[PDB]
């Protein structure tokens, strides 16, 4: 669907409604000037060839002549100049209210609108659909009405001259139109169908970039390269043929054109020699329809960008028209003024418009007065969080009514109300600003003092001490820069700036230490005397302290009262309490030195495409020189058909050269770009998983580099030979043609040759429009739309909406100007090169009287060198036009050929190593500290050490991002540490084979990742370089217990499993990941997280499978559900890297330590 | 091939009268272009053809309004009004609209007057033919019309000699008269053998004289 | 005004070959298509040849094609027209034209040039002085003679006093006879003229390089 016509300008005010309409009748005058050129040239060429009679009064006439040329040039310049500047002018105005309409409607909006919508959909819509629009109501509008007022001036003056030859055209007519507008849709940047026949093969290289470190887990690189060159290859034939046909569309465009001019003179010399028309009659109507059946296909594209900005106008106005059913921006709601904390909900009954199907809450009652202290406690899905976002009106409660202090939330006002609660979440977020400003986001009115009091009541004036800026600090995107603890205090500190009544913590000591988590709790007590509060954690430290303890169970508090009421009433929480005590090189020819052929054949038919303009220039000239000579009828018959005839022939000779020229580099720029992309996804593959950490170059940049690289070395490869090889031909032959036979007047023409081509440039570049707009102001403007979007779950309970609406507006305030002034320009250039092709007319042909009058040369030779020397400059104009930018695809050879050249750590196909015949099993690390390349100033080891024996059921427990998966890693030769030792039953594993180590042992992904196949090639993806049996296909699913959900689906071991899984549950994936590890039966076994998302039935059958396999083959476990760690053989306890405790389990649980604190959590 | 045929191949007009030539052709004459050329040339006596009317009814740069050109069909004609002295010659009618050009044969003008007598005038064979063996007495009858007029040579009074040449000039375009030359040529000895030498141009007009040297 | 002279044009025999040339001052002659026109001696005129602006076309009647060539060379202005396997039926008197706009074939003729094809031999003339006897007088003026005999071929210019003597000349055509031309003209003057002062006959005869002048006397 898509908007009216008058819903596309609805931001248009009576300045935008004038500039519209005077740009519309100066388009129109533009259009009518150039038929009326052809008048005046038709008129004018009688002068000159009755000029001699058996030249006196010719210079007279030609002077006259010059004034009308330049009276024509001087209008239109003046009317192009207002039709591109206005119209450039309103579509700039509109296009700024839209931007910023739509942004402020963004930010009215309901939550869960980003979940149900995607947030780089709406980053990437944005961008896209304004651009979108403004394409549609610019200046493509103005082009489409000059080219109608050409069409309709063109037949006029056709019609007035004489009608029996305009008819003939006329009916000829409909197939110019059709060439040209095919032509001209074709050709306004057929991009797009490459894109469509790469989507296949971008969608694979996105799947294998979105999991690296999994296909390089299982080692199968090989198949998905397989899969990326199928993809490829029917790419590669679809686009053969898509330059076949484009081709031979442009050759049978030249083929009726030329065709037109032999019907055109054989009939036209029949009309002058009976004596019914003249010779300049004739040029006149064939010139005039002949140009105006070529600009109604110049206005063709104009319609598709209107329908094209039609569509998208429809998605963004559908955007700004939805109001939400909580907005900050009304006023109606009723503000209280004597505040005083009381919280009243009663049969509150809610649900996620996400998923409603389901229904977590089923009423909760409860009554709480100023200052108590509540605290609520139960495991992770009764919806505590659910809660917290329920009380600041996130959504609205189904069922029930609440009500603070009296009166229900439903009557009174959103804003008043959410500024007065201070909340934190429980991943805070921080803005990528100072951190004065950080602080001062609680308020508008907040002074350094104030600051300095809060931050010391937050104690995270240490960590401002040491650092510089202390005031200045720029923290990094999502608080990377500092560490965890700082962050979350300083998030304290910006929620207590505000000066809140309701105070609500949700996990506000998640990676807290204990003397920090006691002082924060202390400020809060500090705090709290005149505040109500609210907190939920899961440490029980700050819990005892409260005033009133609940207990969450499917949504409904069950538990109510006071400590010592809990624990005589020995319920759930009894039990926890229980248990609790820059360079650039050329070698871009060497790339595609394999494909010779194509090159010879094409560039030859480049030097025929190229001689095909001065033949013209001279056939011309002869044709017209029939008939300023004195000759019998017979002659001028005879030599005329003999000149029709010749073009015929050129016309069948630019058909074939066109088809041939475009066939041949075609076909040799997509064999390159296929094996480009092959080869450069076979590096990528061989590289590490170190290279790919770098943030520049890890998603992104490279599936950008490949679609870019892709155009782009065909780009350089084939302009430089095709464009500079046809320009040379065509001008170089025009130009000595045209000084042998004047060289007075070539001189003289040679001066204004450079402003016709680049008249010819800038006319093309308006047609294709303009690719990039104010970059780096754009830039400047969508990084505060990101970290808008991104922020949205912070800034909601901020309410500082207004406060960055305002920032994007002060951002657009540059981009804006700037535009402004570039139209004004771009005008003024435009109309300069299109007039002077007028004043090159006037010109050249007084000149030529001057020399024709003193004998000098005649007029067919005034007429050859003007024809060869701009009717054939303007071809230069167009032809390099067409031709791709050379910069562009310089650079991206260059980077290219780094990715290609590029040389790893570690060699994929290198099988040199020390390879023993035997292994033991027995691991042992020692003192290995580990760094991360992209984080080299943290530590995230200190030089832990481990000892390793068969069949040990060896499990790892901490905190979460500790160092877990780091010894995973450190294990399969991802990262090889700059420091320790590492024995492999007393052999190292830098001196083994790489792919052997990797070939032996298997491991499950912490997140489970299938590929885009059948079930069947997701388990067969396990084992590779070998034959697969299905009787172990059946048998690992029948031992992973997903055999069940197999053979259940229709098409069992064929039915196509969505991107990552998306189309099945996360259990099923994760026994599926257990049976895809499970064919490789490997002598050294990891877990990672093996009951994430799974049933406690499915446990038991995933571990029996394990228990049965543990023995012979060593097992190593790491997983937060204690099930797996009471059974294990020995247990190692982390804490920031350091190996705490380690033994046997009894002698962890007789000694009382932290995992005594570990196994504390919920048993009982 | 398309021939031409001229109606009148001599016509006699009296000065200030209509003279009308007229000049039907065989094959329809025709182009391709549906114009028709056919043009009239006009010779006097002694020089170049001179254009006349390009095509039916129409005129060259020089030539008076009293010729005029009329045809249709296959059926052309051309018309004086008011005839001189000066106009006087040849008429050709031209055709160039089939693949062979073809002319007319052509229709002689002469002009009427009052009958003029010639001023004749003998002459006798020189000294320089008499020594090679030769003599050619010589008679001019100047300024004369009609142009049929006789001459008669007489030998020593009686000899009416007929071994004679005789050559006619065209009518004169300025007083419209005719001359013509007798020229008996004879032996030195064949000469000799008289005195008397008489030349009578046809009441003749006599001229004679007497010797073979004087 | 248009100035067209021919040269070239003389004594052949049969199945010979010559080659005439017409040299045009006055207009620009690589504009104009010219053409070869030709005079019979019984005064039928007879279209020989055509040739078009730049050289390219060429066009000639079916009687003469394959033996005649007619080119043009626009570098000195010049006209030729070559000659071979000439008859004795292509003796005759050969004219340049050119061509007008407004479609009229023949607007600006040359002088003739004449051509002969025969077997007879060059024979120069033999030039009589013509005086009354003894210088008798016929009153108040003298009117004298020359006889030109026995010559071949036609061409033969006749003069009195290198031109100065143009007035009352009467210059009559030749007559063949015996493969041998015969011309005389008279000249009229007053009687206190000639025998005051002599009156010259000029002869010439090109084809035998033969020049004579001689004087009227009493
Ligand atoms: C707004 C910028 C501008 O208007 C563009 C462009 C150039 N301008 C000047 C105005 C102009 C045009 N024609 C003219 C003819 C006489 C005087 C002025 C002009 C033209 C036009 O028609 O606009 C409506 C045009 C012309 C050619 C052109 C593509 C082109 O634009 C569509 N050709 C590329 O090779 C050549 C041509 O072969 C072609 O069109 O092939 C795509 C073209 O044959 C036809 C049917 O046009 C032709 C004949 C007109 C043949 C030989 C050379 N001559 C020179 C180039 C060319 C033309 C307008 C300014
Ligand atoms: C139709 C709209 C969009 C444009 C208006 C067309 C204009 C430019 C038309 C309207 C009337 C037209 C004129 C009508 C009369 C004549 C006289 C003739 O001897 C030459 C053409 C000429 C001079 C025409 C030129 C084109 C013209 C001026
Ligand atoms: C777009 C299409 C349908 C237009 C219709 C084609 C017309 C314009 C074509 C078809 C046949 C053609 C006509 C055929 C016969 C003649 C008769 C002559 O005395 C003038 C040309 C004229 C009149 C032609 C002019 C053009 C013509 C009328
Ligand atoms: C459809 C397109 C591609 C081609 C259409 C060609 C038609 C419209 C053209 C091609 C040849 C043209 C004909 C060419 C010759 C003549 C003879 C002339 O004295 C009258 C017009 C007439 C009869 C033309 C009428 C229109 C005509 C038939
Ligand atoms: C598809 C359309 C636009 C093309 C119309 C057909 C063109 C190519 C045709 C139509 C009539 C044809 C002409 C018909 C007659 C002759 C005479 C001959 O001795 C030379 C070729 C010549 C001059 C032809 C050239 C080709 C020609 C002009
Ligand atoms: C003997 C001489 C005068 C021959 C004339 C050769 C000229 C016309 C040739 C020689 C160099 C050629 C240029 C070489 C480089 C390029 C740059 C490119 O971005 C557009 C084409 C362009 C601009 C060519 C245009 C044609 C050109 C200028
Ligand atoms: C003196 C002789 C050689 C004159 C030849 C004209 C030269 C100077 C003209 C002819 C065509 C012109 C080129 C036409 C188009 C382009 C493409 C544009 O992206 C850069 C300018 C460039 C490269 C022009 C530079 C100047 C140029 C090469
Ligand atoms: C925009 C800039 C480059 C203006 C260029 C305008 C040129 C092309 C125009 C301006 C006015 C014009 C001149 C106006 C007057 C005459 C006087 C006459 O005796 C010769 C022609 C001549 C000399 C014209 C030729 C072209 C001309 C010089
Ligand atoms: C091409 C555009 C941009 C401007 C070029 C203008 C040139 C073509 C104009 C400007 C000056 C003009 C000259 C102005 C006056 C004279 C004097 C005389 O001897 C006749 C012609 C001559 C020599 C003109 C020829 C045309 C001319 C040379």
């Amino acid at each position: 669907p898509t908007v009216s016509v008058f819903s596309m300008f609805r931001y248009s005010n009576w300045l935008d409604k004038l500039y519209m309409v005077v740009g519309t009748l100066a388009a129109i005058i533009h259009g009518a000037g150039l038929p009326l050129m052809m008048l005046v040239f038709g008129e004018m060429t009688d002068i000159f060839a009755n000029a001699g009679n058996l030249f006196m009064n010719l210079e007279e006439d030609m002077t006259r002549y010059a004034y009308y040329y330049s009276g024509i040039g001087a209008g239109v310049l003046v009317a192009a100049y207002i039709q591109v500047s206005f119209w450039c002018l309103a579509a700039g105005r509109q296009i700024h209210k839209i931007r910023k309409q739509f942004f402020h409607a963004i930010m009215r909006q309901e939550i869960g609108w980003f979940d149900v919508h995607d947030v780089g959909e709406l980053n990437t819509r944005l961008t896209d659909d304004v651009s979108k629009i403004n394409e549609g109501i610019g200046d493509k509008i103005g082009m489409f009405f000059q080219s109608m007022a050409t069409f309709f001036t063109g037949f006029i003056v056709g019609f007035t001259r004489g009608w029996k030859l305009t008819l003939v055209i006329l009916a000829i007519s409909p197939v110019l139109g059709l060439s040209a507008a095919v032509w001209a849709k074709i050709l306004s940047s057929f991009t797009d169908k490459e894109l469509l026949a790469y989507a296949k093969a971008g969608a694979v290289a996105e799947e294998v970039l979105a999991a690296i470190r999994t296909v390089i887990a299982f080692g199968g690189q090989k198949k998905e390269l397989e899969r990326y060159n199928k993809n490829l290859e029917e790419a590669k034939r679809i686009g053969i043929k898509k330059a076949i046909t484009a081709n031979i569309s442009i050759g049978a465009a030249f083929l009726l054109i030329y065709a037109s001019y032999a019907l055109a003179f054989w009939y036209g010399t029949t009309l002058v020699l009976s004596g019914e028309y003249s010779i300049g009659q004739v040029l006149t109507v064939f010139f005039s329809v002949l140009i105006g059946a070529f600009s109604v296909g110049q206005a063709s594209p104009s319609i598709e960008a209107f329908a094209n900005a039609r569509g998208a106008a429809y998605e963004i106005f559908k955007i700004i028209d939805n109001k939400p059913s909580i907005d900050s921006y009304s006023k109606s709601g009723h503000k209280p003024d004597n505040i005083k904390g009381n919280l009243e909900f009663r049969n509150v009954h809610f649900s996620y418009p996400s998923r409603k199907e389901v229904k977590i809450l089923k009423g909760l009652n409860l009554k709480v007065q100023s200052g108590q202290t509540v605290a609520l406690v139960g495991n992770s899905g009764c919806g505590k969080s659910t809660t917290v976002q329920l009380m600041q009106r996130l959504y609205d409660p189904t069922e029930g009514m609440v009500s603070v202090d009296g009166q229900d939330i439903r009557t009174i006002n959103v804003r008043f109300l959410r500024e007065i609660i201070g909340v934190v979440s429980q991943e805070p977020v921080l803005f990528a600003t100072t951190i004065a400003e950080n602080i001062r986001y609680g308020r508008e009115n907040v002074t350094m003092d104030e600051i300095e009091k809060a931050v010391k009541e937050a104690n995270a004036y240490d960590f401002i001490m040491k650092l510089p800026h202390k005031f200045d600090t720029l923290v990094g995107e999502r608080g990377a820069q500092l560490s965890g603890g700082q962050k979350q205090r300083i998030a304290i500190a910006r929620a207590l700036v505000r000066n809140p009544k309701i105070l609500l913590l949700d996990e506000a000591t998640s990676a807290l230490d204990t003397e920090s988590e006691a002082v924060v709790q202390v400020a809060l007590d500090k705090a709290r005397k005149g505040r109500t509060t609210i907190v939920i954690a899961h440490r029980l430290s700050t819990v005892r302290n409260a005033d009133v303890i609940a207990g969450f169970d499917d949504g409904v508090i069950v538990e109510k009262g006071n400590h010592d009421e809990l624990m005589k009433e020995k319920g759930i929480y009894f039990k926890l309490v229980t248990m609790q005590t820059p360079v650039s090189f050329w070698r871009i020819m060497k790339l595609n030195l394999t494909e010779w052929p194509y090159f010879v054949v094409g560039v030859f038919c480049a030097i025929i495409n190229g001689g095909l303009q001065p033949a013209f220039a001279i056939i011309f000239s002869k044709i017209i020189g029939v008939f300023t000579r004195i000759d019998d009828p017979e002659t001028k018959r005879q030599n005329s058909n003999l000149f029709s005839l010749l073009f015929l022939a050129l016309g069948i000779i630019s058909f074939i050269t066109f088809f041939l020229q475009g066939f041949t580099f075609g076909k040799a720029g997509e064999i390159l770009t296929k094996r480009l992309r092959y080869m450069v996804f076979r590096s990528m593959l061989r590289q590490d998983v170190s290279w790919f950490d770098d943030p520049k170059n890890t998603t992104g940049a490279l599936t950008t580099r490949l679609a870019n690289d892709a155009a782009q070395v065909k780009g350089a490869i084939g302009s430089r030979l095709a464009v500079i090889t046809q320009n040379i031909a065509n001008l170089g032959t025009g130009i000595i043609i045209s000084f042998i036979y004047g060289w007075q007047l070539t001189l003289l023409l040679l001066a204004i040759v450079p402003i016709i081509a680049i008249a010819g440039v800038v006319e093309m570049k308006m047609l294709s429009g303009q690719a990039l707009k104010d970059k780096k102001e754009l830039e400047g403007a969508g990084k505060i739309a990101t970290e808008a979007i991104e922020n949205f779950r912070t800034v909601v309970s901020l309410t500082q909406e207004q406060k960055f609406e305002h920032m994007y507006a002060q951002s657009l305030q540059v981009p804006y100007r700037n535009s402004l002034r570039k139209a004004h320009i771009f005008g003024i250039t435009f109309s300069f090169t299109q007039a002077m092709m007028y004043f090159s007319y006037a010109g050249c042909f007084r000149f030529g009287a001057y020399l024709v009058a003193h004998k000098l040369m005649s007029f067919e030779d005034v007429l050859l060198v003007f024809s060869a020397v701009v009717f054939g400059a303007m071809a230069v104009g167009q032809v390099s036009s067409f031709a791709p930018d050379y910069a562009k695809a310089k650079i991206s050879a260059a980077h290219i050929i780094m990715i290609i050249e590029k040389t790893p750590l570690i060699d994929s196909y290198s099988t040199e190593g020390l390879m023993p015949n035997t292994l033991e099993g027995n691991v042992t690390f020692g003192e290995v500290v580990f760094n991360y390349p992209t984080r080299p100033d943290i530590p995230v080891l200190q030089g832990l050490s481990l000892e390793v024996k068969k069949g040990q059921t060896l499990a790892l427990v901490g905190s979460s991002g500790c160092g877990k998966s780091t010894v995973v890693q450190l294990l399969e030769r991802f990262y090889d540490p700059l420091a320790g030792k590492v024995l492999l039953d007393g052999k190292e594993i830098k001196r083994l084979n790489v792919q052997w180590l990797r070939a032996h042992l298997g491991i499950v992904s912490q997140e489970p990742i299938l590929f885009d196949c059948s079930i069947a090639e997701n388990i067969a993806y396990g084992d590779n370089s070998r034959v697969v049996s299905q009787e172990e296909i059946v048998r690992a699913a029948k031992e992973a217990n997903i055999h069940a959900f197999i053979e259940s689906l229709p098409n069992k071991y064929s039915t196509k499993v969505g991107d990552k899984g998306t189309q099945l549950s996360g259990g099923q994936k994760q026994r599926i990941a257990i049976a895809r590890a499970l064919v490789r039966q490997p002598h050294i076994l990891l877990l990672d997280e093996a009951t994430s998302a799974l049933d406690t039935e499915s446990e038991k059958v995933v571990q029996e499978a394990l228990d049965k396999a543990r023995e012979g083959r060593t097992c190593i476990v790491i997983a937060h559900r204690l099930s797996t760690i009471q059974n294990a053989d020995l247990i190692v306890v982390f804490q920031n890297g350091r190996v705490k405790e380690h033994g046997t389990h009894q002698q962890l649980l007789a000694q009382k330590g932290i995992y005594f604190s570990m196994v504390s959590v919920q048993a009982g | 091939d398309v021939l031409m045929t001229q109606t009148p191949v001599s016509l006699s007009v009296s000065l200030g009268d209509q003279a009308s030539i007229s000049c039907r052709s065989s094959q329809s004459i025709v182009h391709s272009t549906g114009n028709t050329y056919l043009e009239w040339y006009l010779q006097k006596p002694g020089q170049s053809p001179k254009l006349l009317i390009y095509k039916i009814s129409n005129r060259f740069s020089g030539v008076p309004d009293r010729f005029s050109g009329s045809g249709s069909g296959t059926d052309f004609t051309l018309k004086i009004s008011r005839v001189e002295a000066e106009d006087l010659g040849v008429y050709y009618c031209f055709q160039a609209s089939h693949a062979p050009r073809t002319f007319g044969g052509g229709t002689k003008l002469e002009i009427k007057r009052a009958d003029a007598a010639p001023t004749v005038s003998i002459f006798p064979p020189s000294s320089e033919q008499l020594t090679s063996g030769g003599a050619s007495v010589v008679c001019f009858l100047n300024n004369f019309y009609p142009k049929d007029i006789n001459v008669k040579w007489k030998i020593d009074g009686s000899e009416r000699q007929n071994g004679v040449l005789n050559s006619w000039t065209d009518q004169d375009s300025k007083d419209s008269t005719y001359s013509m030359s007798s020229t008996l040529t004879l032996t030195k000895d064949e000469y000799e053998r008289h005195n008397s030498y008489t030349c009578e141009a046809t009441s003749p007009i006599v001229k004679s004289f007497n010797r073979n040297e004087c | 005004e248009v100035i067209l002279v021919e040269s070239g044009g003389g004594l052949v025999k049969p199945g010979g070959s010559l080659k005439l040339s017409c040299a045009a001052s006055g207009f620009t002659f690589s504009s104009y298509t010219m053409s070869w026109v030709r005079q019979t001696p019984e005064k039928r005129l007879e279209w020989v040849a055509t040739i078009s602006s730049g050289g390219g076309n060429t066009y000639y009647p079916d009687s003469v094609k394959g033996r005649f060539t007619i080119s043009r060379d626009n570098a000195k202005n010049n006209l030729y027209l070559q000659m071979s396997s000439l008859r004795s039926e292509d003796t005759a008197l050969y004219y340049c034209a050119r061509y007008y706009r407004y479609e009229a074939w023949f607007a600006s003729w040359g002088q003739g040039t004449l051509v002969t094809v025969s077997a007879a031999k060059t024979t120069a003339p033999s030039v009589y002085p013509l005086a009354p006897v003894c210088g008798d007088t016929t009153g108040s003026s003298v009117t004298l003679g020359c006889l030109v005999k026995g010559y071949f071929p036609e061409p033969v210019t006749l003069t009195w006093n290198s031109g100065s003597l143009s007035s009352g000349v009467h210059t009559f055509p030749a007559v063949l006879q015996s493969d041998l031309y015969t011309l005389s003209s008279s000249v009229t003057v007053t009687s206190s003229t000639w025998p005051s002062q002599s009156i010259t006959c000029n002869v010439a005869h090109p084809a035998s390089s033969t020049k004579v002048d001689k004087k009227i006397e009493p």
